[PDB]
């Protein structure tokens, strides 16, 4: 390393992992140097209300950091710089994040209530370019409409992304906010309006509007009120004058939130299409069904030549008996069907069309499809699958791509690194080896959801060698201290368990009950642990034994979501010397 | 072109040199996160044996970068 200085900071320059990163920092003070020089991302670990953080040497920098969070930052849900309860703090704090964080184009934020941006944004704003809220808490009601947002669209000159994927707002905040603001809407390009899926959608006379502000929009994810016994629901006439009034979308993405024919038509969506020249990403995830779709795919092929990736909720008919009829769609990067009852096995054959393009490919609830031409589309370009509710499909055995398949979900393998399984009500993990995944010699993550209405099999997956990350969510499963040992029972077995997260099921706050804490506490490899829910003050010191620990946290982020003795422990559980 | 990097270890550097001498932008990168990989993963002395590097920290010193890299979530 006698190099010029620059060429080890373009060397790590290229280090994604932040472990590795904080240890090139501990090597020496030079690639220190070269370390807080080079970082691009950073999710601060906090409290930065804290002296720790205010009154800390102040070369401690990052003057090329891009992107910073601030959404986990300590005690969790709680608001940032608020001025609602005194500005003279949130001043200085504001000024000391500025200080480490000085070339911030990218934000993420816990913004409880709206003066938080307003303490922010100064510091940034001639830099800020993207912004991701975040709010899983209620919205405070006396906020006037879209106020929450109006600190951003007033002040930062440089906007272009706009996320409220995980922000709980009314869509008449969003309306009110992107109408009546021109200047800084003309700007926008990317906008995502999640709004932590707690809406019944936009509708349109809310979804047209926002189209009609937005010239220069390329993306757009929204959820959409598709259900036409409701007057203003999201017709074929809506998605037109979005279309034509967003004629620059390379990324469209709307979806009907839940729990019978839509609106929309074929001859529409032909139009509707035709006006999205561009249109590289299209997904259309409806809970209402959309009749003989054949003809609106031909013509995303000859409209949208530069289509890619695709997914299609209750699209009726996609492919079908004779001939090309969705498969005129020469490039698919990625596609996924839905709930699509005219999908038969006739035609995952028939798509011999997109040989080159597909790899990834994915059924959710299609009922009449076999097992043995899965076993058909066998190409050297396919990498990642999806086959979600098959009332007739059960099978892992189907594959030449066992040797090349990389995920997976459903309900040796020489190249799998990833994998989602998802079950039922007291159904056992353990069939599982034996019906067929029995090796998986580089399999690193696995996700399992259970829902519904002895043991889990959960220490039958120490087979695998290098199998790191887990999530195991018992949200939706609906006493809870026994089911909790059930799920969790082995966990201890799972050697190289480095990364935790786990979802406590709802009964009316998502209590971690006693036996559950027992049960991971014993997890020995853990160096990252998640909860969703909670646990008592006196059941938190437990973990403290977990032998390398280091991140721990209770991220209630579900809607609606709901201390400082957690202050007290998290002094606890930093100054334990743990591994680097 | 992976095929091509795999080289002994002054090599690899050497090849850095003298890649940003004559200005191939493409090379540069490809020989910079060669060596990034060899740096990920490793402790950190484990770092500093695979390149001969000299702790040059006071105890002080560690435990403070230690202190500072505590408000990073890894």
């Amino acid at each position: 390393l006698d190099l010029p200085e620059p060429l080890l900071l373009h060397i790590l320059s290229f280090l994604t992992d932040v472990r590795s990163r904080h240890r090139a920092a501990l090597a020496c003070g030079r690639m220190r140097a070269a370390e807080r020089a080079t970082r691009s991302e950073l999710s601060l670990r906090g409290d930065p209300r804290s002296p720790g953080f205010l009154f800390l040497s102040h070369a401690f920098r990052f003057p090329a950091l891009e992107h910073l969070d601030l959404s986990l930052v300590s005690p969790w849900g709680h608001p940032l710089l608020s001025s609602v309860p005194i500005s003279e703090q949130n001043a200085f704090i504001a000024a000391r994040l500025a200080g480490c964080f000085p070339a911030v184009t990218s934000l993420a934020v816990y913004c409880r209530d709206p003066t938080t941006l307003a303490n922010l944004t100064p510091h940034w704003q001639a830099s800020l370019r993207r912004v991701k809220l975040v709010r899983w808490h209620q919205r405070p009601p006396t906020l006037p409409d879209g106020a929450d947002l109006e600190p951003l669209l007033e002040t930062c000159a440089a906007l272009r992304e706009l996320d409220l994927s995980e922000f709980y707002c009314w869509t008449e905040d969003v309306v009110r906010a992107l109408t009546t603001h021109p200047s800084a809407t003309a700007a926008l390009t990317h906008l995502d309006l999640g709004l932590a899926a707690a809406t019944d959608g936009f509708k349109s006379s809310e979804l047209g509007p926002i189209a009609a502000s937005c010239p220069n929009l390329r993306k757009l994810v929204a959820p959409c009120l598709f259900n036409p016994r409701f007057s203003d629901c999201v017709g074929d006439d809506a998605l037109l004058s979005l279309a034509t009034s967003c004629p620059r979308l390379t990324v469209l993405r709307l979806s009907e939130p839940f729990e019978e024919e839509a609106a929309i038509t074929v001859a529409g969506l032909v139009a509707f299409f035709a006006a999205l020249p561009a249109l590289e990403d299209f997904t259309m995830d409806l809970q209402h069904n959309v009749l003989e779709a054949a003809p609106a795919m031909e013509a995303l092929a000859r409209r949208c030549p530069r289509i890619k990736f695709l997914t299609l909720g209750s699209f009726q008919g996609l492919c079908k008996a004779s001939w090309l009829h969705l498969d005129g769609v020469a490039v698919c990067g990625g596609l996924e069907s839905l709930y699509m009852k005219n999908c038969q096995d006739l035609t995952d054959a028939s798509l011999a069309a997109i040989g080159r393009g597909c790899r990834r490919l994915a059924k959710f609830g299609i009922h009449g499809c076999d097992l043995v031409t899965s076993a058909g589309i066998r190409r050297l370009a396919f990498t990642l699958r999806p086959t979600l509710k098959e009332v007739t499909v059960l099978h892992c055995r189907l594959l030449h791509t066992a040797e090349c398949l990389t995920a997976l979900s459903p309900i040796s393998w020489e190249m799998l690194r990833s994998l989602s399984l998802w079950f039922s009500a007291g159904q056992l993990l353990s069939p599982l080896i034996s019906a067929g995944l029995d090796s998986c010699p580089v399999l690193e993550e696995i996700s399992i959801k259970v829902e519904g209405d002895t043991i889990f099999g959960l220490s039958d997956l120490a087979g695998f060698p290098v199998l790191a990350k887990m999530k195991l969510d018992l949200s939706e499963a609906v006493d809870l201290s026994l089911w909790e040992r059930f799920y969790l029972h082995g966990i201890e077995s799972l050697q190289t368990l480095y990364e935790l997260d786990y979802w406590p099921p709802q009964d009316k706050h998502r209590s971690l009950t006693l036996p559950a804490v027992g049960l991971i506490q014993r997890c020995v490899g853990l160096r990252k642990l998640f909860i969703h829910g909670t646990t008592h003050e006196h059941f938190m010191t437990f973990f403290l034994s977990i032998p390398n620990l280091r991140d721990m946290q209770l991220r209630e982020d579900y809607y609606p979501a709901p201390a400082e003795s957690w202050l007290r422990f998290e002094v606890q559980l930093n100054s334990r010397q743990i591994d680097d | 072109d992976a095929d091509f990097m795999k080289i002994d270890q002054a090599t690899l550097f050497e090849l850095i040199l003298a890649a940003n001498y004559l200005n191939i932008k493409n090379l540069l990168d490809l020989t910079c996160q060669t060596v990034a990989d060899m740096i990920k993963g490793k402790t950190p002395e484990e770092i500093r044996t695979t390149f001969n590097i000299k702790n040059d920290f006071t105890p002080e010193e560690e435990e403070e970068v230690r202190r500072e890299n505590q408000w990073a979530f890894e």
